[PDB]
């Protein structure tokens, strides 16, 4: 019935030393995975403030099982900053995903938590490479 | 100038998980979709760093398959011969 609804799992992937060294820039990547329906809003937060500069988020989520009709989905985003900005241990980076799922009204008898509308986040702190 | 590279980025909460970031390639490069349904590859995304008047292209690839590496992630695409693949 409603058991095909799943919230996202979210993870932040830290910039590689190779990129920092070669380009003096640092790209963070956020992945939201395993969600259905494909209705999410992803945003980046740096030191508690939402950022839009240096961000690119996929225009469309991708199906993880493109043959399936109600396949779960994934979405990626990148935030690129200067190498010095990433390497500053005072900078806190957060990828936020708002998921639009079930309400409190909805019945639920599955063993997993009720996939309600919610925000799932992942984080990384800046550091020397 | 372009500086095409495929970088490996590690998960901030579990170092054994990673993604592969193909980045800084010129706009004539076509990133192809994956042929294996267990390997995920995003479309090219254009990212603008206004603070530095700088634009760059990227695509992201990941998989749970044990044979997936940053070296083979973008194999389905025609990419530059001078693409940099750092040893991890
Ligand atoms: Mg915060
Ligand atoms: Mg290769
Ligand atoms: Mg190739």
């Amino acid at each position: 019935d409603l058991k095909n609804v799943f919230p996202p799992e979210v993870a932040v992937f830290e910039p590689s030393k190779a990129e920092i060294s070669r380009t003096q820039k640092a790209t963070l990547v956020c992945l939201a995975t395993g969600f259905y329906p494909p209705h999410v809003e992803l945003s980046w937060w740096v030191n508690g403030k939402e950022v839009h500069d240096g961000v690119c988020t996929d225009p469309q989520p991708l199906k993880e099982q493109p043959a399936l009709n109600d396949s779960r989905y994934a979405l990626s985003s990148r935030l690129r900053v200067s190498a010095t900005f990433w390497q500053d241990p005072r900078n806190h980076f957060r990828c936020q995903v708002q998921f639009y799922g079930l309400s409190e009204n909805d019945e639920w008898t599955q063993d997993r938590a009720k996939p309600v509308t919610q925000i799932v986040s992942a984080e990384a702190w800046g550091r020397a490479d | 100038n372009p500086d095409p590279a495929v970088y490996q980025l590690r998960d901030s909460k579990s170092s054994d998980k990673f993604v592969c970031l193909f980045t800084d390639f010129d706009s004539q490069i076509n990133v192809s979709q994956s042929k294996d349904s267990d390997v995920y590859i995003t479309d090219k995304c254009v990212l603008d760093m206004r603070s530095m008047d700088f634009k760059s292209n990227s695509a992201v690839a990941w998989s749970n398959k044990s044979d997936f590496t940053c070296a083979n992630a973008f194999n389905n695409s025609i990419i530059p011969e001078d693409t940099f693949f750092p040893s991890p």
